């Protein structure tokens, strides 16, 4: 449950999560940046839907540009 | 007069029907068929 | 009454002895004989929609609004989509939502508006034409919605697209319809030769499956490594056209089947007679199968043909006409039904009845055409011209028992429309010729007669100019029909003419002549500059100067005539796609092209109308002003500007000057040059969209009346506003004083640079209805053919009867006469027009005439 | 510090003795020297609009709505009109109604949105891009209107037009930007090479007068007897285009002059200092004359150039870039002003100041580009790449005093944009080379260096494929610039690249490699099928099987890459006409064609990015799995799916396998084939819209970061989500262990089937800033040139300083570094990206290195 | 004054006259059929504007088709 | 601030004027010119 999973009408959508940044082409999609490796990798996961997806690592907020790719 | 469109018809859509009425004037008798919902 | 010929005394007593004593002034009220009780009923209650003088004859005929409404709804919804698909979506919405109509006693069913008294309108074409309807008593309703619709379409209309590419002054001149017919983009008027053969043989389901296959292959092509952008992008327009074809065809099938379902519903819920109930279910089944599937019998074919006609001529787009080779088209189906009895078994007389019903449906087909075109076909609904006879691919007789069924039905039911063209060859069987004559001797005015070989040769010549080298093959060149009244075109599954922009539209020499004598200024009708300033009166110092002024007037006018058509063509294929017509053309389907874009068989022509007025005027000018110097041009011009008032002696001089149609050397030498060097010679210098020449098709329809009324007095002796000549090459009414064979001799002299020329002739009733009628007529046609004359058509009607029909129209409802290229109900023609027909010389044959024709009794 | 070379001891002490004791970690905060008080002021208050990670760095930067609003208003009003004219009307409405901006201290004036903190948006391009803006903190306002606007445009958008011609699954794959860059029609991203030369030389009034003449002649052609419909219809599209040019040019002039009037108004009503008042009136006068009239001096030319830039890159349409040959373009005007003093007399230093102001205006140019393109250029506004140097038509030195003015301005003002490309030839004067080095040694990252002869030859080769046989002449082939970062294109009055659809856009070998090992399935980022099913792991029984699997993945991807561009091209010229750009192209003007329709010089290319990750992975697979059989593919694949967790010994094995950039035979033999046979060889099989080949331009911009983050672990030793290689042909960061000349030797091996390849290198600060710096660098470049290498560009920056700038960004505002093909403000780069630059190997030169370079001290 | 002449806002426009019939192409224009000759000619005059033109022969009404061309 | 468009200007239309206002923020001073009626 620490990986993105569907949860219809969730109180904690990917969209509001600090780890999420929108897809480069389609703003309906998202990018999960939560999987950050000790050697510096930001191992993204593609989000088909940011309104009805969530996981346990969800944390409301917004990272500055410095902490994104 | 209300006639539901046969569900296997090319123009079938849910709730669709032919409204059919008879008319007659100086020339003669005829029937009109208009699709409705 | 009696004539002596080769030592015999010929007696011109009627074949039916009863007619010896039937008063001359009511003859045609005795001749109809509908083949069945049903078709008798159908005629008696026929919903005629004749128009004259710009209006409909009957108050009950009025415009529909459904087509306007649903086309508009689709157009708004389809914004952004490819234009070809948008057009398909428009047609589909119209077909999906249209009220359909079924009438009592009908077997062939279907209609093109929401009520049997109505007709649809066309806001996508001419915004002016729609506005004219809104200002009329027969406006679509509700008027406010209709007005709102027209305002929506105006910036998108074909008219609005084409006008910016022309000098506003030039359009104003054309729009007057005085020296030039208005361009089709301004009126919405149009024509078409539908590939009926494809629908009947293949059915629409097959066309759909075929387009879908093309699409899949094209999409596969586009994803194949390695991509080539100089080739692969060609698939875009192709896929658009094919997807549009599928949308259009599926909608047509759905529409046909919904018509079928109305038959079923009426049979089961409304009709109380078990006989009619069974028939209605029979019709319902046909509509279910057809045109989705290939036709199997004659009933199938007739209904398939009617459905195709409605889409091509009324619903997808307006098009005048009924072009088709009906005997050759229906023969395989006649054979299956009547001869082999393999499907829908029928008697020959059953076939005859079915054709009668077709004639009656067409008689009910009201046309949503613009004011001009409600002016120029008086006494009819519209132009509907079908073709029969001629020769097959091997040059042998194409006549058959289906031909005879079509002709007999015409003779029996006596409807003014559809008109018939008979392609005459020495190959044609006498049995069928006799049926042709039965129609003519009854005064129907049709079949008109076309020279088979001239037309076939013509098709071969045009074929050479094909832009993709796929013009008519030599064998295919035998497959031709008249498009509207007069001009040949290919029929079949491919290469047919898709639009009037290819060929059609008129030009008016009489008006051009008038303004030639006034430095291009029209003082008499519009009071404005109508042509180029080709020289004032004093500059016209010789006959050659007059000749050249007309030439320049003609060149200016004809250039506009063709260029406006080609510009229309440019935009039609881009914004007025016809995906249904495209889907049933084998070439369009194969190449993924729109019907207006692809042009495999060139067929360029334009119509000189009021030619002989111009020609007689020139002859008289030469003789009296320049040769004899009896009058100066200033004297003539002063006389003309006075409408000859005070100058009657001058008028009579010009009137009696030599005239076309008298086998007179002086007149004919000048006029022959006029046809060949100017009318044809100059026009032929122009090349149209299709890459072939443009040649003249002389005719007149009702324009010889309307243009006459817009033309001032002319040196042939006309007063201002009098009618012009009635044909392309007819003598001016009442000026042929040397008999019928003198006329043939004049006409035969015009041989170069023509596409065709309409000849009206009127023959003595007693002779034609006598037992000698057929022999004399058959000899006439043989002689006419040997003289290499393009066309002839006949009135056979007493003046007494026409005058009687003027006094008491209600007693002469079945009087039909020939106008020009089409026939009409005489009592539905305005008095002005009626008088021009009465004035046509009724020809008698002298013994020298009969000898010239090599008649044998 | 000290090196022994050819019996000398080289001392690497800095040229400025003061630098001996300046801490290494703050060096670049000491180097700016704006030439005037004004440009110092302008820099300090500069309205930077840098974007990183998909967002703008500063909260004050936000979207405008005026362009959206006025484009929409025009589009609704122009329904029915020809599309080219609709586009001209759109631009005109935007220009006529736009709020204009004047800022204090400016001399070059003008802007592209309604407020200096803003930028315009583009609803006509990508509806998704606009929607992304609406969901952002920098949405246009009012949000409800903007939303309504986007809904209006969606069915009309370029995106909506192109999508129906591709399998949706394919679009979904591209839109992820993992194996393929999204097509331009989906993002709105774009580029252009404006024909600046035409505007500066002729002025717009002349272009207007010229189009009007073409129109008059065309209309005359159409009314000439005898009409030919196979020719005369060609005039329609021409007249539409020319009329559109006139509308566009008139609007631009009016817009320029209204800008001038704002200068006048501020001078007379707002500005209180008589010095500035006089200057504002000077500017007002320039704007009145320019660009209506030909430019006469350098101030004219600069303002003309900026105005043209705004229309072509921001207002008529969005386009990335700043492509132009600035020294050659401005030279005639520099000469007139500075040398001859004939008009707008100026000193060389005055010219230097004017260029500084230009750099500052560009530094304020915010770009309304989509989210992806706010991701992949971190630390900059956008790509702005200008070109200088090279050779003239005779092959002689093109360098001049204007070149030097441009370079000095860059060195002085220290802005990250615009970046500079220097075309290097042995012809180039040392005086100018020294200025190039001054910029590089100061760590600016530019000028990058392009091989002059390779590019010129390239132009000649492409010219051969011209569809109308009017490609670059041999002399014209010397007139070239980089379009964006890396790819050569013609500059001048004609034949320039008008759209990114011709060439540009990227493809990502690393991701293609990853899914090659998983039967086309992307398990690591998107969890879905991303490519064709090229074979499961067990089917990959040899290295050749692995090689072929990648090939098919690559073939599938590159086909989509080019075809989506060519389809965009098809619709751009049909619905996204650029009448202004057309008006200033000599070919477009002459032929009456739209800028996107006419393509006289082919220039097809696509960008392989993340190539070396793919290449190193393949090398490691061959050696360890198939040659030595130390691991099976199943063992590798299990390790990869684990992100190497538990498999660190395996990872280290693959990491230490032979790597690109070490002049190692094993690695380089495989990788050379990879570049030449697959990357270039397969791509070159494709032909684009323009009829030429498509060849690869290897580069990276910030995509090597973004794609890296979307790519799982790979057999080169990466963990999932780590950065890819930084260039087109750079060694992967930290894997080049043999020094700088070893790198050159590796890189030089790739010679076939390339259009270009970006090489990033990083040189030791002490050496470069020593008195021996120029000689070693000049020797490096000479050697690089002899080895026939396409490109090289340099970072010159200590790790100490970059780390300091991470800890304390507010103390390191003037630190500029090279990313890939562009330079950036380091503190505006995200940490992830910063670390990739720090990890790039700082190269020292051994005495053997120096001997290899044939250095002479 | 028995010939068509301009008369702005006339109570007796061509449009309502029985002798007028609309132009074949443009319904803003008209056809005057008043000049009828004894030999049968209907010598029409073109009307540029049917709202602001009139003459003395003006007669409100409508002719049937029989009496038009 | 309201400035009527010079009647000989390319963009002159009756009643047209430039509305000009001065603004200043953290970065600096500037002027905006918007056409009005
Ligand atoms: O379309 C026309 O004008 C005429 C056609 C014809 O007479 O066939
Ligand atoms: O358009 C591109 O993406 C590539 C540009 C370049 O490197 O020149
Ligand atoms: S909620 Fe979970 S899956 Fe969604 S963005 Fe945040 S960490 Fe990723
Ligand atoms: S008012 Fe006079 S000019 Fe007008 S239509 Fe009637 S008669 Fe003709």
């Amino acid at each position: 449950q620490n990986q993105p999973h569907t949860e219809v009408g969730t109180a904690r959508p990917c969209r509001s999560c600090k780890w999420q940044t929108p897809d480069p082409t389609d703003p309906h999609r998202g990018q999960c940046t939560a999987n950050r490796h000790a050697m510096g990798g930001v191992w993204k996961r593609w989000l088909r839907d940011v309104e009805n997806t969530t996981c346990s690592r969800h944390e409301e907020g917004k990272l500055s540009f410095r902490d994104h790719v | 007069n209300f006639f539901p469109v046969p569900k296997d018809a090319d123009d079938y859509e849910a709730g669709k029907a032919d409204c059919v009425r008879e008319k007659e004037d100086e020339k003669g008798k005829y029937w009109l068929s208009k699709p409705i919902f | 009454k009696v004539l002596e010929y080769k030592g015999k005394k010929l007696n011109f007593t009627p074949e039916d002895p009863a007619e010896e004593t039937i008063p001359a002034d009511e003859l045609h009220e005795h001749l109809q004989k509908p083949s069945t009780a049903r078709t008798k009923r159908l005629k008696e209650r026929c919903r005629w929609k004749h128009a004259s003088a710009g209006e409909f004859i009957e108050k009950s005929v009025t415009a529909g609004i459904e087509r306007m409404r649903y086309l508009t709804e689709a157009h708004k919804a389809s914004e952004g989509k490819p234009e070809a698909i948008r057009r398909a979506l428009g047609l589909a919405n119209v077909l999906n939502k249209s009220t359909l109509v079924l009438q009592e006693d009908e077997f062939i069913v279907g209609y093109h508006a929401e009520d049997p008294n109505m007709f649809p309108l066309y806001p996508e074409l001419s915004h002016m034409a729609v506005q004219d309807y809104l200002r009329s008593d027969y406006s679509p309703q509700p008027a406010d919605e209709a007005a709102a619709i027209n305002e929506y379409w105006k910036p998108h209309s074909l008219q609005s697209k084409c006008q910016p590419y022309f000098d506003p002054a030039d359009l104003g001149r054309m729009y007057q319809v005085s020296s030039m017919e208005a361009p089709s983009f301004a009126s919405g008027y149009n024509s078409i030769v539908p590939p009926y053969e494809t629908v009947l043989e293949d059915g629409l389901l097959a066309r759909i499956k075929l387009a879908e296959k093309h699409i899949a292959e094209a999409q596969a092509d586009m994803s194949t490594f390695p991509w080539n952008g100089t080739k692969g992008l060609d698939n875009i327009a192709k896929i658009d056209n094919w997807k549009a074809m599928v949308i259009a065809c599926k909608a047509v099938i759905s529409w046909a089947r919904r018509q079928g379902r109305l038959c079923k519903i009426v049979a089961e819920n409304f009709e109380t007679d078990p006989k009619r109930q069974a028939e209605l279910l029979e019709i319902a089944d046909i509509c279910q199968r057809i045109p989705a599937e290939p036709c199997k019998g004659l009933k199938d074919a007739m209904q398939a043909k009617f459905f195709t006609f409605l889409i091509c001529h009324a619903i997808e787009r307006y098009a005048s006409g009924y072009a088709q080779k009906e005997d050759t088209l229906l023969w395989p189906y006649y054979k299956a039904s009547v001869v082999d009895k393999k499907f829908q078994p029928m008697s020959h007389m059953d076939a005859v009845e079915l054709v009668e019903m077709e004639r009656l449906k067409i008689s009910e087909h009201g046309a949503g055409k613009s004011r001009a075109y409600r002016e120029i076909f008086p006494g009819s609904n519209d132009l509907f011209i079908l073709t029969v006879g001629g020769t097959n691919a091997k040059g042998e007789d194409a006549c058959n028992d289906m031909t005879d069924a079509i002709l007999e039905a015409a003779k029996r039911i006596r409807t003014a429309e559809p008109s018939i063209v008979f392609r005459y060859s020495k190959k044609n069987r006498e049995k069928t010729l006799r049926w042709v004559f039965e129609c003519i001797r009854d005064g129907l005015g049709y079949p008109s007669i076309k020279h088979d070989e001239i037309g076939t040769e013509q098709m071969k010549e045009y074929a050479k100019f094909s832009l993709n080298g796929n013009g008519a093959t030599d064998e295919e060149a035998h497959n031709w029909v008249n498009v509207l009244c007069m001009s040949p075109g290919i029929h079949g599954r491919r290469k047919t003419q898709k639009t009037r922009s290819e060929g059609g539209g008129s030009i008016f020499p009489a008006k051009l002549l008038e303004i030639s004598l006034n430095d291009g200024y029209d003082w008499s009708y519009a009071d404005m500059q109508l042509g180029p300033k080709t020289g004032d009166l004093s500059s016209l110092k010789s006959f050659e100067d007059v000749w050249e002024a007309f030439r320049k007037q003609y060149q200016y006018a004809i250039n506009l005539c063709i260029s406006t058509k080609d510009v229309s063509r440019y935009f039609e294929q881009r914004f007025l796609q016809m995906p249904f017509v495209s889907a049933i053309d084998d070439g369009c389907m194969e190449l993924g092209m729109d019907a207006c874009a692809l042009s495999e068989q060139p067929n360029g022509w334009h119509n000189p109308i009021t030619t002989i007025v111009a020609a007689n005027s020139l002859v008289a000018i030469k003789k009296l002003v320049f040769e004899e110097k009896k009058y100066t041009l200033e004297q003539l011009s002063q006389a003309l500007k006075a409408n000859w008032e005070g100058f009657e002696e001058m008028r009579v001089d010009f009137k009696r000057a030599p005239k076309w149609g008298n086998d007179d050397d002086y007149a004919d030498g000048i006029i022959t040059r006029f046809y060949e060097e100017i009318i044809g010679g100059e026009m032929r210098k122009i090349t149209n969209y299709s890459g072939g020449p443009v040649m003249p098709t002389g005719q007149a329809v009702g324009l010889y009346m309307e243009v006459g009324s817009r033309t001032g007095p002319t040196p042939d002796g006309r007063f201002g506003g009098e009618a012009a000549d009635d044909g392309g090459i007819s003598p001016y009414m009442g000026t042929d004083k040397k008999g019928p064979t003198a006329v043939l001799r004049s006409v035969s002299k015009v041989q170069k640079n023509q596409k065709g020329n309409l000849l009206n002739q009127r023959l003595s009733v007693p002779i034609m209805r006598s037992k000698h009628g057929f022999e004399i007529w058959n000899s006439y046609i043989k002689t006419w053919h040997d003289l290499n004359i393009d066309h002839v058509q006949f009135n056979v009607v007493s003046t007494d009867e026409m005058r009687a029909a003027q006094r008491e129209p209600e007693k002469h409802h079945d009087l039909i006469v020939r106008v020009s290229g089409y026939s009409a109900r005489f009592v539905d023609i305005p008095t002005y027009g009626q008088n021009t027909i009465i004035a046509r010389q009724e020809q008698d044959f002298s013994a020298s005439d009969l000898e010239f024709l090599n008649v044998e009794i």
